[PDB]
DNA sequence: AACTGGTAGAGATTTTTCTTAGC
DNA sequence: GCTAAGAAAAATCTCTACCA
DNA sequence: AACTGGTAGAGATTTTTCTTAGC
DNA sequence: GCTAAGAAAAATCTCTACCA
């Protein structure tokens, strides 16, 4: 246990790893590994979307692309006014978690309807990948145009072929697997951060061996069944539970 | 006096249509998690 | 503390009408405060006993 | 109507949310999309304490990860198992050993998984 | 041993060549040194440690192999260095160098071409493999063994909420064992059982 | 399998590599399937050069695994680029080289090395991420060594064997070794059967 | 609800610096929010 | 010959956590 | 210094309306 | 300030009763 | 002569539709 913690400290001093690799290799809990990572002075986006409007065969198409994986959601508008753009933005914010929108300086992107939708959905709107995705999507649309009667059917089939059929990258994954894995990693990070704060709201009085005195207040890191991990003097150590007193700390 | 148990595969969706204020809502639900997508149709035909 | 969490949870329930578990897990307020925030809404409270 | 019970229950939930936030929109389509957003990301509680979006993300990610992990495990296996089961004490052919447990073993035969106790099986390397 | 390397040095045309050999498969990496000091020797050892996984090193009691820079690089890369095949590889390398000398202007071009010829163009042995195929197969087999032993527990770290016969409540988080095409094997309270695919939900459950 | 591949290419127009992986068909039939459509690599290396503290750092990246190999060049001439390409061909099997329309890569000495090593030389969002990650690691471990050459080699070692990230949770060296081993076994079984 | 009680307890502790059990028995708020109100004061200390 | 009711909330009852008097 | 009575706070179980 | 869901039937599981082999 | 395995027969528990 303590040998694993000291090995993880020497390994992070040498190579500057991440917390997942150390928690998998050295068999330490993830809160201690994230503590070791956060105590490094030299070791210190999954929710951004881009929007675009384009024209094709007399119609107006609007494309929203998740940047970190390449995920395209497209729709066909009847006109290019602000209300239908605000409605498409509201649908995109209703299906996927959006917290940062990147657009250009168009007219229909600068409107009271889009401002009210961004205010109600709490989205940071920023006026300045997408051209490459538009080139790829229009080549797929011209590739399978003959199998559809209208234009919207070809648009949705091209979105399906782009999302779940074209595979590439390092491991050879599609776009849907990449966006699902990225969002799942962000969810794991937020849950572990909540657990870290709820545990770190305590305080521990520890008593050393061959001494009947209580030492200074060390901060609790991980409370186990037989062992207790504390931070004191910018150092991590493991003290058994029979030499510790865990008290609440009101130190805001 | 017994009840069945519907399918709960991780890639199974169920679909239905309902009425509200004279409009036609269509609801699709992913079963194993409870994920709702919904739209409003102009009519209850097959193309929509 | 969580007093700004209480004020932001009151505004967020005023806009979105969450249940108590969502506010108690997002804003890290204790569950009795979130239950009281839900209990002081007239648009809610639609259930028997 | 009890066959597709999930979508009727979700109709009831969506109608209650629509009646809750009706006074913040003009048309009914905006209220429908806002009710979808409120149901998806602003209501927690259930299997793991998740909402709907976190639960569907967790389900699909766990499915993909466990398929890749069991493929990389099962491509380098060994230790075939010949077992004896049935009402008559017959012997069946080559089956694949999956997990060796204290009390029983898991075998795969003809793309079917079975649990056989350790008295009626023999492992050949 | 799949991770043991040996090193040696020689002279040719007034230069100094250093040859490192992966022993279990006969893989030769050779470089031309402009000097016989410890700095360039530790630099070549650092490049070898950065390109291929070196876990155990065997050298001779030379003057540049006994250096504080070599000790620092071995400490930083966690290499077990021992003092004490390579002569036969040096003989083979010199014969190939004399074989294709007439196409190279400088000496380093002939040295690297002899390394390429010995690594990929001399198929011998028992199975009829070159040296690069042998070293790739050996390291892949060892890594497959270790990653199998870790991936068993890595796939057993999941949670399954299942449903039984004639009960409309989802049971507790039993542990997953194997996920088949139409059946899922779970362990619940030290009891193994098989549930169908349409009665299970598999979560990792961060929380 | 062949009818499934023909129906899949008639529906979605997949490439021949994904069809050969997912439907277990030898690659010549999938190549003819893709070639018969009217509407329509484990040994590919991408090369680049960059600048850092007045030095010229040449970087060769294996694409299908994310493997790196970097070196410090004393100049931006053609002979040193040809020597680095010769060493790269002498260490790893290279069959397809991807580069940009540059001046040092378009040279008679580099073309002679490409002819002698039998490499298809082609000119044309991964390499920028690799160079940015290498720059961040170089700025991380700069103060552990004096010269920039030792920092570059230690950054290559840390990027190759000490970054276990991604979906699979694999480093770069284990990925490239497993990819070339599986490709060798696939070509062996296809040459046997 | 006791949300106005929490606001009045913040004003009353900002003026007179009460303790936690006194505010919890007067303004009828739960004890966790009263202890947090006493905890956030840089001059006071919960005892 | 291959089909099937489910979701969320209000109280009641049991369990865990925190503060303080007595020896 | 240590133990335990006592009260608050969180976790779990049982039961009902509504969707067609 | 003084009001409220209930009835009967189909199977599943536990318990009692009856006949007969073994010592 | 006495006891007990075994199978049939009766008693009890849980769960659902319909009446408005
Ligand atoms: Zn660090
Ligand atoms: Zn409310
Ligand atoms: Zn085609
Ligand atoms: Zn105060």
């Amino acid at each position: 246990f303590l040998d694993g913690i000291e090995k993880a400290q020497e390994e992070h001093e040498k190579y500057h790893n991440n917390w997942r690799a150390m928690a998998e290799d050295f068999q330490i809990p993830q809160v201690v590994a994230k503590e070791i990572v956060a105590q490094c002075p030299k070791c210190q986006s999954p929710k951004t979307w881009q929007m675009d409007c384009t024209h094709l065969e007399g119609k107006v198409i609007i494309v929203a692309v998740h940047v970190a994986s390449g995920y395209i959601e497209a729709e066909v508008l009847p006109a290019e006014t602000g209300k239908e753009t605000a409605h498409f933005l509201l649908k995109l914010a209703a299906r996927w978690p959006v917290k940062h929108l990147h657009t250009d300086n168009g007219d229909n992107f600068t409107s009271s309807a889009v401002q009210a939708v961004c205010w109600w959905a709490q989205i940071e709107h920023t006026f300045g990948v997408v051209e490459s995705m538009n080139h790829q999507l229009k080549t797929i649309i011209t590739q399978i145009r003959d199998q559809a009667e209208k234009i919207e059917t070809a648009v949705q089939m091209a979105v399906l072929i782009h999302n779940f059929k074209r595979k590439g990258g390092i491991g050879g994954y599609s776009a849907g697997e990449r966006i699902i894995d990225i969002i799942a990693s962000d969810l794991q990070t937020t849950k572990l951060q909540n657990q870290i704060s709820k545990i770190q709201n305590f305080r521990v009085y520890f008593r050393e061996g061959r001494d009947q005195q209580w030492k200074g207040p060390a901060t609790l890191i991980w409370k186990g069944e037989g062992a207790v991990v504390i931070q004191d003097g910018q150092d991590l150590k493991v003290v058994p539970r029979r030499k510790c007193k865990i008290i609440k700390d009101y130190g805001r | 006096a017994m009840h069945g148990q519907v399918d709960a595969s991780p890639k199974t969706w169920q679909m239905d249509c309902t009425h509200l204020e004279g409009k036609v809502i269509i609801v699709a639900v992913h079963v194993a998690s409870g994920y709702i997508e919904a739209e409003v149709l102009p009519a209850e035909t097959g193309k929509e | 503390g969580f007093l700004d969490g209480i004020e932001k949870a009151q505004e967020e329930h005023e806009k979105y009408h969450n249940n108590w578990r969502a506010m108690a897990e997002d804003f890290q307020i204790p569950q009795v405060v979130a239950k009281e925030i839900v209990a002081q809404c007239p648009k809610c409270q639609v259930k028997g006993e | 109507p009890q066959s597709q019970g999930v979508v009727e229950s979700m109709n009831h939930q969506l109608k209650t949310i629509i009646t809750q936030i009706r006074d913040q929109a003009e048309k009914i389509e905006t209220a429908v999309q806002m009710a979808v957003l409120i149901h998806n990301f602003k209501r927690k509680g259930g299997i793991g304490g998740y909402s709907a979006g976190e639960r569907i993300i967790d389900i699909i990610a766990s499915d993909l990860q466990t398929t890749k992990l069991q493929n990389q495990i099962s491509k380098i296996q060994n230790f075939r198992v010949y077992f004896r089961e049935g009402r008559d004490q017959q012997w069946k052919g080559p089956a694949t050993l999956i997990w060796k447990g204290e009390g029983a073993v898991v075998i795969q035969d003809g793309q079917d998984l079975k649990v056989v106790p350790r008295r009626k099986c023999k492992i050949i390397k | 041993s799949p991770k043991t390397w040996q090193m040696d040095c020689t002279h040719l045309e007034g230069k100094v060549i250093i040859v490192a050999v992966h022993v279990a498969s006969g893989y030769i990496e050779a470089e031309v040194l402009p000097a016989e000091t410890g700095k360039e020797t530790a630099h070549f050892l650092l490049k070898l440690a950065a390109r291929w996984p070196v876990k155990h090193l065997h050298t001779d009691n030379g003057d540049n192999f006994t250096s504080s820079a070599v000790q620092a690089v071995c400490w930083w890369a966690q290499i077990e260095h021992t003092f004490g095949v390579v002569e036969s590889m040096n003989h083979q390398l010199k014969t190939i160098i004399t074989q294709i000398r007439d196409q190279a202007e400088k000496i380093e071009t002939a040295v690297q071409m002899a390394v390429l010829i010995h690594n990929f163009k001399r198929k011998g042995g028992i199975g009829g493999y070159s040296a690069g195929e042998r070293i790739i197969d050996i390291i892949a087999s060892d890594l497959q063994t270790t990653k199998l032993q870790n991936q068993i527990s890595k796939i057993q770290n999941f949670r399954v909420y299942f449903r039984e016969g004639r009960d409309q409540q989802w049971k507790g988080p039993a542990t997953l064992i194997w996920k088949g095409e139409g059946a899922v094997v779970i362990q619940d309270g030290q009891d193994l059982k098989v549930v169908p695919r349409r009665k299970c939900k598999i979560i990792k459950d961060y929380g």
